[PDB]
């Protein structure tokens, strides 16, 4: 019955502001303080800022004191965080989060939101490259040879990679992106096959990344090498 | 302001083993912390408040105690929906949490396979070099790689990416990829990628001529 529901998916440039919500029932709103803690990617759990019942105290961690202002409609029972002078180091999920108890201080939270990512960065929508990870003696280790596709230079995420159409599965690897110097994405997948059959067997890596409308089949064949 | 520190970082743990996370504060906190849980793609979950207090539907398994610096969640034997990441909270001042403690599959020792990838052709009429070097189902998840080129160790020209354990046997594969500029890239002959894991009898250098890939 208690629900904290929450926006989703936004990007912002480094200097922009964005305002998050959060629309809470199945409690009495105004007698729980609220907070929002943020999640970078492949990171912990950071302590952004709190509001009490009311919203005649608000509380903010140093790295976004004078920047973030967190607000509240206790008609609506909505919870909001307007982000200004926003930085790419601000991308991460944003989470509400109502307070287990009903005091004045000790903000932990017992109910929380699906989340909201909020992704800053001056990166224009792009399509991936895609390119082959040729099998060779050096990617050969006895009777198993691997392959793959490096996908590279894409932004925003996600991109998706199937290999054969779907038709192949044992021992794929699609590795989580980095996110490069440059702005944008970058990942490798790869997979394990039988090396003797190298000459006959076919391998097509199917990259999609639906930003773009982009969806390329490249083959991936062996190279001599050594 | 107030620092939390969680040991260890990560807890490679079998099911039925029991569980102990410290969380060690900066200054006394009287009992005022909390314990979550998480898992990835999830908003973390309550587990214990003013340090021993256990939330309502969470296992009896699960217990918590400590006071003023020194904090313990204890997990009585661990089962496979306890393999997650776990944060301490503290809130006698401005809320702050720990860094997190991965607690993860332990399996038996695996040594990687080590594959080489030399760029494409394709890659090289665009500008860019991508040297990839691929370790593959191996534990635990503790692995150097090093990039020498001419037998130079090279330093910040690469990045690493990890998988999450495997569904089936548990182990991590990883993947190291150097960049240069294909100008840079024909300077040099001899790219090698060494491997030193805890499974392998010896450091495994995969190599390749570049002339001849
Ligand atoms: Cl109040
Ligand atoms: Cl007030
Ligand atoms: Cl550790
Ligand atoms: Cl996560
Ligand atoms: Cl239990
Ligand atoms: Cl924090």
């Amino acid at each position: 019955q208690v629900q904290l529901v929450q926006s989703g998916v936004t990007l912002v440039q480094p200097g922009g502001s964005l305002r998050v919500s959060c629309a809470a029932s199945g409690f009495t709103f105004s007698s729980y303080a609220m907070s929002w803690v943020r999640q970078a990617p492949g990171k912990g759990l950071e302590w952004v800022s709190a509001i009490s019942g009311l919203g005649g105290s608000t509380y903010y961690a140093d790295s976004v004191k004078g920047r973030f202002t967190i607000s509240r409609d206790n008609s609506k029972n909505t919870l909001y965080l307007q982000m200004n002078s926003l930085r790419a180091e601000d991308t991460a999920v944003y989470y509400c989060a109502k307070d287990h108890r009903v005091w004045a201080a000790g903000y932990h939270f017992d109910y929380w939101g699906q989340g909201a990512l909020v992704t800053v960065s001056s990166a224009s929508t792009k399509g991936p490259s895609v390119f082959p990870l040729a099998p060779s003696s050096k990617s050969t280790s006895g009777g198993t040879a691997a392959l793959g596709c490096l996908v590279k230079d894409y932004f925003p995420e996600p991109v998706t990679v199937s290999w054969n159409s779907g038709a192949l599965t044992s021992g794929v690897h699609t590795f989580p992106a980095v996110l490069q110097s440059s702005g944008l994405y970058s990942l490798s997948s790869v997979v394990t096959v039988p090396s003797s059959s190298l000459g006959t067997q076919t391998y097509i890596c199917n990259v999609n990344h639906k930003p773009s409308n982009t969806k390329v089949d490249k083959k991936v064949e062996p190279k001599s090498c050594d | 302001d107030i620092v939390l520190t969680q040991s260890p970082s990560t807890l490679s743990a079998s099911v039925g083993d029991r569980v102990t996370i410290t969380c060690r504060a900066s200054q006394s906190i009287s009992s005022w912390l909390a314990w979550y849980q998480q898992k990835p793609g999830e908003a973390p979950k309550l587990l214990i408040s003013d340090a021993s207090s256990l939330e309502s539907g969470v296992p009896s398994r699960f217990s918590g105690s400590g006071s003023g610096t020194e904090f313990t969640l204890t997990i009585s034997s661990l089962q496979p929906d306890d393999f997650a990441t776990y944060y301490c909270q503290q809130y006698y001042s401005s809320p702050i949490f720990g860094g997190g403690t991965k607690v993860e599959i332990k399996r038996t020792v695996a040594a990687p396979s080590v594959f080489i990838f030399p760029p494409s052709d394709e890659q090289l009429k665009s500008g860019t070099a991508s040297v990839v070097c691929l370790l593959n189902n191996f534990y635990p998840r503790e692995a150097k790689v090093q990039w020498k080129v001419d037998n130079a160790l090279q330093s910040g020209n690469s990045q690493e990416s990890v998988t999450e354990q495997d569904s089936k046997d548990s182990t991590y594969s990883l993947s190291s990829t150097l960049t240069l500029s294909k100008a840079d890239y024909e300077k040099h002959k001899v790219y090698a990628c060494e491997v030193t894991h805890q499974g392998l009898r010896s450091p495994v250098t995969k190599s390749f001529n570049r002339g001849e890939c």
